[PDB]
RNA sequence: GACGAAGACCCUAUGGAGCUUUAAUUUAUUAAUGCAAAACCUGCAUUAAAAAUUUCGGUUGGGGCGACCUCGGAGCAGAACCCAACCUCCGAGGCUAAGACUUCACCAGUCAAAGCGAAGAUCCAAUAACUUGACCAACGGAACAAGUUACCCUAGGGCAAUCCUAUUCUAGAGUCCAUAUCAACAAUAGGGUUUACUGGAUCAGGACAUCCCGAUGGUGCAGCCGCUAUUAAAGGUUCGUUUGUUCAACG
RNA sequence: CUAUGUAGCAAAAUAGUGGGAAGAUUUAUAGGUAGAGGCGACAAACCUACCGAGCCUGGUGAUAGCUGGUUGUCCAAGAUAGAAUCUUAGUUCAACUUUAAAUUUGCCCACAGAACCAAAUCCCCUUGUAAAUUUAACUGUUAGUCCAAAGAGGAACAGCUCUUUGGACACUAGGAAAAAACCUUGUAGAGAGAGUAAAAAAUGAUCCCAAACAUAUAACUGAACUCCUCACACCCAAUUGGACCAAUCUA
């Protein structure tokens, strides 16, 4: 099955390349990094794949997720995890074409 | 329960593709994409398989 | 099952009573650690063989000088129980690029010229 | 004693030869009919008998019986990946395109930025077609083949959960009293339990955990004998009726 | 029916004891039935000593996933993931191995990093190293045993089936008595040189089983390991590469 990390930190990954494979929402999606239909993580620009821990706020349109951070006390705060891409190259470069 | 159907078009004929639809269901008409000359066209039942 | 060996780091602390009890110092420590085998790389796990053909310790006894830095510490502290380690000394300095073909080493570990 | 120099028994082979069939395929040959052919033979078809060719999947209590055979989810496999089970518990049968993942092969399988347009295999048959299906569930699938060989032939392989017994607490008894006797459970010891879902004659060697004979202790034997206990293996350890998993009963 | 005989006088006899012996008897002579056939007072009995299917020649050098073999010298690399299969006595793919060739990174590895519901593992900068990937071309091995450990099955046992991490064996040598699996040790030749490694016990059934020793200073002994003088390709199975070559014929 292999439902695992499959490029882990300081990585160079490409764009299409998938990140991580999963079951369940382990590793969620961050910068540059998109998912697909299965859960799977993959690169969607260039770069450096890095892990973080951030806040967790979901989408009001989901109701299993919106629903229990309605039960938490004060100050509490749904902390996980995601898997970004610093993108390496920049968009592109200006280079001379015509003297006129 | 359900049953493929070969679904057929009207204008831009030849088409045919297998779609489902409960027996329990009459004879079914859709409007869906003809890609012979890509434009909505209402797709009707031939023959049930 | 049977596992590489991650040892503490406590162990590796000189203590007070150690540093009296072999000729060593906590300050201005040795530059070289001469090396040399002294148990068979046979019998034991394929990370200690590989371990052994590259610090170049593959023949027996035949002493053999290394860094006293970290990076080959941590090499040596997975084979540790198939070596002996002993600091070099110089208590005559680095030879000359004259008094290279006439230097010697003591088995207390002493780096000399002309015997 | 030199496992001293024919014959058996168990298992295997996509070996061989059979037998029976309500196992598959056939009617070529015969016999009936039926239809054309010029009162008989020739050709075609249907029905039957008679045969003919052919096969006997896999894991397994103890081989058989019985289940299951593909795919998926949970512990083993505590923390990247992978890891068995007839181990442990349950169900299912729009087009184009950079990059990648994978069920440890292949075959299959899986995700996908941008861009353009709309919101269970192969072969076969029917097919103009756009493509299409059942079986292949023994689920990597012979297009269609079962039961069985006590007449068989060849090539080959072949430190016990539950318990039995003795010593430990005596605790329970024994007309009073644990020690004159059983001594319940347990504990400490030495020893086995394979089926369900090999004796007799002949000669015997040896141990003692002793049946007798020998020596000793206590006795509730007041005494021979009895009872238990220690010691003792030099010697001995019957003849018959019925019957032969080999014992048992009886004089 | 018994005894002899069992390479015997004989590939079924001898000696005795027995059944029939005017009948469905026994027998000489010529002919007939021919092998999926004959004949059979059915026993799978007999058809020229061996018939659940004669014998000979041919197809035939039948086929054989099975058994057995496979021939000069020397050197070198060289071993136990897995998947499918009328498949587990075999094959194909992979993994591993070998050769030739191309290229540049390969291994070890700290800090950082991998989830909500113990051992360790993964990943890389450096560092010690010199190997690794890729291409061209072939064969061979494949579901091994024991030991340490963690699990599942059988007690937490049955020396028990299975999975995983490691080691060893199938390669050398020395030890524990003999000793594949424990401990020590590898790269190979000559030496009538040397230093070491491991390595000694405490307090039921043929016939016990080294002999002995309480008290003189702890060191010594002990390998193919290492050093020494010289010389060096000269200690694995299957497989693969290479250097030589016996004898015969021909130019
Ligand atoms: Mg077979
Ligand atoms: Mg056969
Ligand atoms: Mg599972
Ligand atoms: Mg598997
Ligand atoms: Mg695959
Ligand atoms: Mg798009
Ligand atoms: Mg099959
Ligand atoms: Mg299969
Ligand atoms: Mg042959
Ligand atoms: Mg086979
Ligand atoms: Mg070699
Ligand atoms: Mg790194
Ligand atoms: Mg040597």
């Amino acid at each position: 099955r292999r439902q695992g990390i499959k490029k882990m930190e300081g990585h160079y990954v490409h764009a299409g390349n998938i990140i991580a494979t999963q079951r369940h929402f382990r590793w969620h999606p961050g910068a540059h990094v998109g998912v697909g239909k299965n859960k799977c993580l993959y690169a969607l620009e260039e770069g450096i794949v890095r892990y973080t821990k951030e806040v967790y706020v979901p989408h009001p349109r989901n109701t299993e997720a919106v629903d229990l951070i309605t039960r938490l006390p004060k100050g509490a705060v749904l902390y996980k995890t995601f898997v970004h891409v610093v993108p390496a190259k920049p968009e592109g470069t200006f280079k001379l074409v015509a003297m006129l | 329960k359900n049953i493929l159907v070969r679904m057929v078009s009207e204008a831009g004929t030849g088409f045919c593709f297998n779609t489902k639809r409960n027996r329990l269901r009459e004879k079914l008409t859709l409007l869906h994409y003809d890609p012979v000359v890509k434009q909505r066209v209402l797709f009707v039942e031939k023959k049930k398989i | 099952k049977f596992t590489r060996s991650r040892i503490p780091e406590k162990v590796f602390q000189a203590s007070p009573e150690d540093h009296e009890k072999y000729g060593g110092d906590p300050q201005n420590p040795h530059k070289l650690h001469i090396v040399t085998r002294i148990k068979s790389t046979r019998r034991r796990p394929y990370w200690e063989k590989d371990i052994i053909k590259m610090l170049g310790l593959e023949k027996a006894h035949t002493p053999q000088v290394h860094k006293n830095i970290p990076s080959v510490n941590a090499k040596l502290k997975v084979v540790k129980h198939l070596i002996r380690i002993k600091p070099l000394k110089l208590p005559q300095g680095l030879p000359a690029e004259e008094n290279m073909s006439n230097t010697c080493l003591k088995s207390t570990g002493e780096l000399v010229v002309q015997w």
